[PDB]
């Protein structure tokens, strides 16, 4: 039974029972059009022109008949119909009794939505409840409709969000962009008495990883002067010895072994990298929460990261040219998180600024130290004080250079 | 620098209601405390009065001196533009920010007399760039005091709802234009849970 | 204004509550109007066969008026604002100095520390 | 002669009733025609309801004259244009019945019948007690705001409450 | 039944050379509407006063097409009670239909239409209170 | 008194309404089928009964609603860029992982 060929059915009987009662008018204008000239105004168009007023007469007689059957028809009819609406009552509070019943446990399910303080909007013209699962936090805040599943008689909340799954996955990358090793995101299970609440987190979970996707693809585009690629699929920024750092959004024992070793620090690397971002992008939710009091560039989380990794590499390659020339020297770092009350601080702690290395490199035991304060900047350094002045150099290779004139004679 | 805004009242019951309401819908809120005192100079005009503001919300209340010490600003608040409804008020206020030795000492020597002082306390939410404010105005312990307990107006005072939105200049079309664009976008926001009409200031 | 909007949400509520509840009982005792047979004309129950049918219908319809009300004043009580957000289960609850020796463990990678000089 | 008076009265009662009744057919008809796609379940019922009272009104009307009618004989008048037109004449004072109503009175003549007076008017004589029972009983029940006007004068002291402290803020008037 | 019968002999009009108000009433005796127990039968129009029961007789005339025939009890030679209405209309005769049983018979056949309309489309659609009225 | 206990109370009142139908027929079943005008008095005045508890428990609930003050407008979400649950929830994974 198609829904648009039951109106066909309604329109037919209807247009049956109107020929039916305009027949009737029909007679009975005509037959009244003898007595009054108005009465003729309800015969039909062709009627009025093809038939004459006052061409219908009538007189006084007949019985009519009286019939058997006819007076058992009118008792049939009579107890037949006020049968039909009892069964039809009782039909009708027997399927209402089991909607009530369907709409309490979907009501029961939306109060512990509710009691978990969740909050819950009805769209104007939608008439159905949505739940804003992007509560907490993030930078895009999506709301998702709750519905009856209609196959398995369960609950669930549906989505705009294109996936089932979706992590923040850094990794690195061979000479041969191999996976050297790689850390996905997870998150704290929180245990859930409700199928309702589960999908809120699952979803919630789902966007604010997609958040810090974007933002990072958006710093991406933002800096290429390190050499950082993107494909709106993977970000790619270059390291040092040919490697690569592979940063992607993924969607749908024996601990003396020096292999083992270097897999576990590589973890521990990539974790920490995972574990910071985290807590970079937090930190730049947190800042436009008070700009929201009253957005330029992209967020700075994926840089600060890639400065403080290359101050690891320049001090290194210093600490190399130390070593390769025997100089004694004293390499005093003093980073911002070492002194930190709370994680609140320490949030504010991971940023380049605050920063500072003190270096104190002895020439000979017989000859004064050089001291030198080590300060980089995100954009675009070396203090060197000695026995005779200090003297502030652009790069580190006028830094070696100027230490060698020191020492050469000996 | 011109100050469009729109009036509206919250009583004593209804306050933790609204507020919680206007927390749930605009970012905030923010905690707001001012020590106000206002100087008249030697009919009357009131836009001519001058009406210095103190914000005391982060300040120690047993300390002794704070005049010189907390950061004070001289406002100008002139009168809202006569025969406005359907629309909102609309104010020309001329600020200017103080920093020097002594702050209650040079105020008196311009020829201005000490006439009266309030101090604002409550809660202030931001939404589209335009302010909504939720405060009442209380009378101190003495004069000049941060000394709490702080004495109401009334026995049981409501709070008065403050919706300002700013455009520092009046030459100025499309953003003189922007902040009435934004009030109707506002009005229409706290309008399903109070009450806010066209009053003269 | 707001004294209003809530005046008129609870008129409006009431009203389509009073139709509901006026329709089930004037429908039911209409149909026992109509109950009654002896002496009338099988052209005269013909249409009344029709009647009863046609009031049930509407007392059923009647009675699916009151739970599209009862389904509004719920979605009411859910749609007022709650006090404060949901808590989370933070236990497992972070250890600062974990993260603190870590962080400088790996940002001093392979470098010769001070003696804290 | 005088009784001629109250049939042709009696039949502008009825012609009146067929044709609102008409009207609400066609206004019936132009309702399902416009969604082209079956109409709103409670716009189709509204007007099945429209129907009723229409029906009811005319039943009663056709029993109120029913000896009247009964009494009662049409046929042509001598200016019906009876030689090229007798069929619509036949079609006009046809008296016999829908073929789907006869075979519905046979049915439910063999069911009847199939299955197998004084009881009747016992059955009737129970309705009609059960109606002034239910009309009874309704009476014993209560169908169908003044803390608004609690909660209205509360606005109104402080909004005057308002008024006198913008002065205070301003002037310094107490 | 002879209420919704429609009666013709074009063979006795043909022999006696069509209709005309003279032997129209002699025509309407060989339908089946005309019964012989009728005053009629052993008898004009002046004779019938005379006589009591029940007589056939022409109330109008319109000839060659229209006679409206009338069957009556004739109490006295002043009252006389009116039984059933006939009608000769292209030599077929009909049986002159009662106000009620026509009336009531048009609205007992739009009143099925309607019983009919109602139970079939009172079926179909279902209703879920978060979902309203939907067509399945 | 709490918004979530109300709703708990529509659902008592909600499994009630579906048998204003069943005492209805059950009154037209009494004299249709059963005969007895005892049947009818005790289910008329149980449908009459329903009837009421049902309109009434609905009209008190439209009024407390007024009491309460709920708004009539599901308002615009406020947009939480960061919240005190979501901070340390990442604070704990992030130290779960060094």
């Amino acid at each position: 039974m198609d829904s648009q060929a039951y109106k066909k059915e309604l329109i037919e009987q209807i247009m049956i029972a109107q020929t039916e009662c305009s027949l009737a008018l029909d007679m009975t204008s005509l037959l009244l059009s003898k007595f009054k000239e108005n009465s003729i105004e309800t015969i039909s168009p062709f009627l009025k022109s093809t038939v004459p007023p006052s061409s219908l007469q009538f007189s006084r007689s007949q019985p009519p008949e009286s019939k058997e059957s006819d007076a058992t028809l009118a008792k049939c009819w009579k107890e037949k119909s006020l049968t039909s609406s009892c069964k039809f009552l009782f039909e009708a509070k027997e399927r209402l009794t089991s909607v009530v019943e369907t709409e309490h446990e979907y009501y029961t399910e939306l109060v512990k939505v509710k009691e978990a303080s969740w909050p819950l909007f009805n769209s104007q013209g939608s008439n159905h409840l949505s739940v804003q699962y992007s509560c907490l936090g993030g930078i895009s805040l999506g709301l998702g409709l709750i519905r009856m599943k209609p196959e398995s008689k369960s609950f669930e909340v549906q989505s705009s969000l294109l996936y089932s799954q979706a992590a923040l996955k850094i990794s690195i990358l061979n000479k041969d962009r191999d996976e050297i090793g790689s850390s996905t995101w997870s998150w704290p299970s929180q245990n859930c008495n409700s199928v309702l609440l589960k999908d809120i987190y699952k979803l919630q979970e789902i966007l604010f990883e997609m958040d810090i996707w974007n933002s990072l693809l958006q710093e991406a585009q933002s800096c290429g002067n390190q050499g950082v690629n993107f494909t709106g699929d993977e970000i790619l920024v270059p390291i040092s010895d040919d490697h690569v750092v592979r940063i992607t959004l993924e969607t749908s024992s024996t601990n003396f072994v020096t292999i083992k070793q270097e897999k576990e620090l590589l973890k521990c690397l990539c974790d920490t990298l995972n574990a910071i971002a985290h807590i970079l992008f937090l930190k730049h939710c947190r800042k436009s929460d008070r700009r929201s009091q009253q957005d330029a560039n992209a967020p700075l989380i994926l840089r600060p990261l890639i400065f403080y990794y290359n101050l690891n590499q320049e001090s290194l390659e210093f600490q190399r040219w130390l070593k390769q020339r025997d100089i004694s020297f004293k390499f005093m770092p003093n980073y911002p998180w070492e002194k930190a009350k709370d994680f609140l601080e320490l949030e504010n702690s991971l940023s380049i600024n605050r920063l500072s290395i003190s270096w104190r490199i002895m020439v000979s035991n017989f000859e004064p130290a050089i001291f030198i304060q080590h300060t980089p900047t995100l954009h675009g350094v070396w203090r060197c004080k000695d026995q005779y002045s200090s003297n502030q150099f652009s790069s580190l290779k006028n830094v070696c250079q100027y230490i060698e004139h020191h020492i050469n004679s000996l | 620098m011109q100050e469009l805004y729109l009036l509206g009242v919250v009583p004593s019951r209804r306050f933790e209601a609204v507020v919680n309401s206007l927390s749930k819908t605009l970012d905030g809120p923010k905690t707001i405390l001012e020590f106000w005192v206002v100087y008249r100079p030697k009919p009357r005009q009131p836009d001519s009065w001058l009406r210095l503001c103190s914000n005391i919300e982060s300040h120690d209340e047993t300390d002794t001196e704070w005049s010189k010490n907390t950061q004070w600003s001289m406002y100008l608040e002139g009168n809202s533009e006569p025969k406005r409804e359907d629309k909102c008020g609309i104010r020309p206020v001329n600020r200017a920010k103080l920093t020097n030795g002594s702050v209650t000492e040079f105020v008196e020597k311009m020829g201005y007399e000490f006439s009266h002082e309030y101090i604002i306390q409550g809660l202030e939410y931001f939404f589209f760039d335009t302010t909504v404010r939720i405060y009442q105005t209380l009378i101190p312990s003495q004069q000049r005091s941060i000394k709490p307990p702080f004495h109401p107006m009334n026995e049981e005072q409501p709070w008065i709802l403050h919706v300002y939105t700013h455009v520092a200049d009046a030459s100025n079309q499309v953003a003189m234009a922007k902040a009435e664009a934004n009030l109707t976008k506002v009005k229409t926001l706290l309008s399903a849970f109070c009450d806010l009409k066209n009053v003269r200031l | 204004s707001f004294q209003r909007q809530l005046v008129q949400r609870t008129n409006t509520l009431n009203s389509s509550i009073d139709n509901a509840t006026l329709t089930i009982l004037s429908r039911f005792q209409d149909i026992l109007d109509i109950a009654i047979n002896e002496g009338k004309d099988k052209y005269t129950v013909a249409p009344e066969v029709y009647q009863i049918e046609c009031h049930t219908v509407s007392m059923v319809r009647a009675v699916e008026q009151l739970l599209d009300v009862s389904r509004q004043i719920k979605s009411y009580w859910l749609t007022n604002s709650l006090s404060t957000s949901f808590p989370t289960v933070d236990y497992s609850e972070p250890d600062l100095e974990k993260v603190k020796r870590t962080l400088t463990k790996l940002q001093n990678h392979l470098l010769e520390v001070s003696l804290i000089e | 002669d005088i009784s001629t008076e109250k049939t042709v009265e009696s039949l502008e009662a009825i012609r009146h009733r067929i044709a609102q009744i008409v009207q609400s057919l066609t206004h019936f008809l132009a309702i399902l025609h416009q969604s082209e796609s079956l109409s709103p379940w409670p716009t189709i019922h509204k007007n099945f309801n429209i129907l009723l009272s229409q029906i009811h009104s005319l039943s009663n009307n056709l029993a109120a004259h029913s000896h009247t009618l009964q009494t009662t004989s049409i046929y042509p008048s001598l200016e019906f244009p009876v030689k090229e037109q007798e069929p619509l004449l036949t079609t006009l004072l046809r008296t016999k019945a829908l073929p789907e109503v006869e075979e519905w009175e046979a049915n439910t003549l063999q069911e009847y019948e199939a299955s197998i007076a004084n009881d009747a008017y016992q059955k009737d004589q129970l309705w009609d007690q059960a109606r002034i029972i239910f009309m009874e009983e309704r009476e014993n029940y209560s169908w169908f705001r003044q803390l608004e006007i609690d909660r209205a004068t509360e606005e109104q002291n402080a909004n005057q409450m308002l008024t006198d402290i913008l002065s205070f803020m301003k002037s310094g008037k107490r | 039944d002879l209420t919704s019968i429609q009666w013709r002999m074009p063979e006795w009009v043909q022999s006696m050379g069509g209709l005309r108000t003279e032997n129209v009433l002699e025509y309407f005796s060989q339908s089946p509407f005309y019964s012989h127990k009728s005053n009629n039968e052993m008898l004009l129009n002046s004779q019938l006063k005379r006589l009591t029961g029940i007589q056939f007789v022409i109330i109008h005339e319109r000839p060659p097409f229209l006679w409206v025939i009338q069957k009556q009890n004739r109490l006295n030679e002043n009252e006389v009670k009116p039984l059933t209405v006939y009608f000769v209309c292209n030599e077929n005769i009909y049986m002159a239909p009662n106000a009620y049983t026509l009336l009531a018979t048009r609205m007992l056949n739009a009143t099925y239409c309607f019983q009919k309309a109602l139970t079939k489309i009172e079926k179909f659609p279902q209703y879920n209170p978060q979902e309203g009225y939907t067509y399945p | 008194s709490s918004d979530t206990q109300q709703v708990q109370n529509i659902l008592e009142l909600e499994a009630k309404i579906p048998d204003i139908l069943s005492s209805a027929g059950k009154c037209i079943e009494a004299i249709q089928l059963n005969n007895s005008l005892e049947d009818f008095r005790k289910y008329s005045k149980e449908f009459l009964e329903t009837v009421e508890f049902i309109s009434t428990g609905l009209r008190r609930q439209a009024l407390e609603l007024e009491k309460a003050e709920v708004p009539v407008v599901s308002l615009q979400p406020k947009k939480r860029y960061a919240s005190t649950p979501l901070s340390n929830l990442i604070f704990d994974q992030s130290s779960k992982l060094m």
